[PDB]
């Protein structure tokens, strides 16, 4: 883990270029490039607190896309402006196997509009919960892509905060892609914001003690667990519970946890942050070497070259099958401009 | 089983993100 070679270097290049590129579009974000009517509303996909994702269909290419809609008076209310302004100028600026990519943003009267590639296998909550729970193998190929994309997100200086089942989705070739960056950050140092989800928290973050990427690598060590046990480590039925759960130091894991597994799970759920594995000197490095990983090829998984545990059920272009239904709700857009200032630079 | 325990409590759907 603390080896600095040849393969070091090679990641260490493969960085460089990335954040040359993100950089670029970081700093001059492209802005207004399609339009409502441009596409075809079909089925909600699913919903969160400012708006709803529905299937799209773009009328001039026939592709369908995934269009999140955000209220813009429900944003502000909810006192999520500059975390809204934060996820679409970061989603447009990244590019990596296993994000959701942005293809289109723009906003009208009413609402902010962010046209994502559709990804028809469906939410890995879904399958999970269906399951039961995944095998150590297959949490084991879903788990080293998430680690890729920490290494990548986190390198732009970029924090993910919401990791969970629920917001990553597997696409037509069994991977993974990670969705909804409404808590993303660009920050160097220390953040503070109270966010994310109960069951996914760090400790740092429940006693307001100012953070940074090392919260992401906490939030694997709970998706880990709750891939391979079917469960969270830390659940109750009211919030407050789960984060006495959190705070108090301690976890228990399924028998059937292999050694390795849980020796990596106890190096994550650290609550000394000075012992959890991610934030030492090694770096990811010390997730990337241990045991438990030993046969993960990370070259072959971002080349998406493994063979994956399943393909999702596919029954032609434009099917949700593998998506919940949701209530339909019709799209208005005021005769009055709302906020235009607050999100003038979306 | 834990797992009985988790499948009989109230947060086995969707869980949605908390703001402060
Ligand atoms: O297919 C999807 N693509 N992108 C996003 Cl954000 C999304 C969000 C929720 C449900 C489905 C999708």
């Amino acid at each position: 883990a603390a080896k600095k070679g040849s393969e070091q270097e090679s990641v260490k290049e493969f960085l460089a270029k990335a954040k040359e590129d993100f950089l670029k579009k970081w700093e001059s974000p492209a802005q207004n490039t399609a339009h409502l009517d441009q596409f075809e509303r079909i089925k909600t996909l699913g919903t969160g607190s400012f708006g709803r994702v529905m299937l799209v269909k773009h009328k001039e290419t026939g592709n369908h896309y995934a269009m999140k809609i955000l209220d813009k008076q429900k944003v502000v209310k909810l006192k999520q402006i500059e975390h809204t302004l934060n996820e679409k100028r970061i989603l447009q600026a990244v590019n990596f196997p296993f994000l959701v990519k942005l293809e289109f943003s723009f906003k009208d009267n009413s609402n902010l509009y962010m046209v994502m590639e559709y990804v028809p296998g469906g939410e890995m909550f879904s399958h999970l919960r269906r399951i039961g729970r995944f095998s150590e193998p297959h949490a084991r190929f879903y788990a080293a892509q998430i680690v890729l994309t920490f290494e990548y997100l986190h390198s732009l200086d970029l924090i993910y905060r919401d990791l969970k089942p629920e917001n990553l989705l597997i696409d037509q070739q069994g991977y993974i892609q990670v969705t909804d960056f409404g808590f993303a950050k660009r920050v160097k140092g220390r953040t503070w914001t109270l966010c994310g989800t109960p069951e996914y928290l760090a400790p740092e973050i429940i006693l307001s003690k100012g953070y940074n990427k090392a919260v992401d690598w906490w939030a694997l060590g709970v998706l880990i667990y709750e891939m391979a046990a079917g469960y969270p480590p830390f659940f109750a039925d009211q919030p407050i519970q789960i984060y006495e759960k959190i705070v108090s130091g301690k976890v228990r894991f399924p028998s059937h946890f292999s050694s390795d597994l849980k020796d990596l799970l106890r190096n994550l759920l650290q609550v000394d942050l000075t012992k959890r594995f991610g934030n030492l000197k090694n770096g990811v490095n010390d997730i990337k070497n241990h045991k438990w990983f030993a046969t993960t090829d990370w070259i072959a998984i971002y080349q998406r070259k493994v063979e994956a545990p399943f393909i999702p059920k596919f029954k032609g272009p434009g099917d949700t099958s593998n998506f919940d239904d949701y209530e339909e709700e019709e799209i208005r857009v005021s005769i009055n401009e709302k906020c235009g200032k607050e999100f003038s630079e979306f | 089983t834990t797992y009985a325990d988790f499948i009989a409590s109230g947060r086995t759907g969707r869980r949605n993100a908390i703001h402060d």
